[PDB]
């Protein structure tokens, strides 16, 4: 029923188009769309820690850990086929997860299709 | 002996310590005066990051030396 637009053939696109911002997510407790961490236990997506001087995120991911005890979280936008930034609230350090692929797959995430943001 | 620490804002705080105090002890002293938890602190002396488990004398930190406090960054 739909017809080809009379503009399709000669549509004038801008010469210097600011490549649209890569896709993303949003903390489920605030408006942050950057510095987001997905907890590997429940798949919650929350923002990074707030630092003493006010920099950082809004502390939602760490508060989630305090409440649940779920230790691992991966930083969205850092996932590539070779790995990703994973933090352990438990061990207080960035760690490696040999089973990251399975862990991410658990929530319907193809660790191979993800692109570093 | 007294040593000075430049805070995140550039302010100067003074601490009473001994050459044998550990970096952990020092960070505890900083929490007492500035309110920043030790695990959120990162201390630098003459460009060198001070490590827990080491003492002030290990870094040749003496009377009236000045340390620099910066944020210890971490994920999560
Ligand atoms: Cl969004
Ligand atoms: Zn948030």
């Amino acid at each position: 029923v739909r017809q080809v637009s009379k503009h399709a053939f000669s549509l004038k696109q801008l010469d210097n188009p600011a490549r649209i911002p890569p896709c993303g997510w949003k903390c489920s407790k605030c408006d942050m769309r950057e510095n987001l961490w997905l907890n590997l236990t429940d798949g919650s997506i929350l923002c990074g820690r707030r630092y003493f001087d006010g920099s950082g995120g809004n502390n939602h991911a760490v508060e989630h850990y305090r409440e649940t005890g779920y230790p691992l979280a991966v930083k969205l936008g850092t996932i590539t086929p070779d790995g990703a930034d994973v933090y352990s609230y438990d061990e207080d350090d960035m760690v490696l997860d040999p089973s990251l692929a399975e862990h991410l797959s658990h929530f319907g995430i193809d660790m191979l299709k993800m692109q570093k943001t | 002996m007294q040593i000075f620490v430049k805070t995140l804002t550039g302010k100067t705080i003074t601490l009473e310590v001994e050459p044998s105090d550990t970096i952990e002890n020092v960070k505890a002293k900083i929490q007492d005066k500035e309110g920043i938890p030790p695990d959120q602190q990162r201390l630098i002396f003459a460009g060198k990051q001070l490590e827990d488990g080491r003492t002030l004398s290990d870094y040749n930190i003496q009377k009236e030396s000045t340390l620099h406090l910066v944020l210890r960054l971490r994920g999560g």
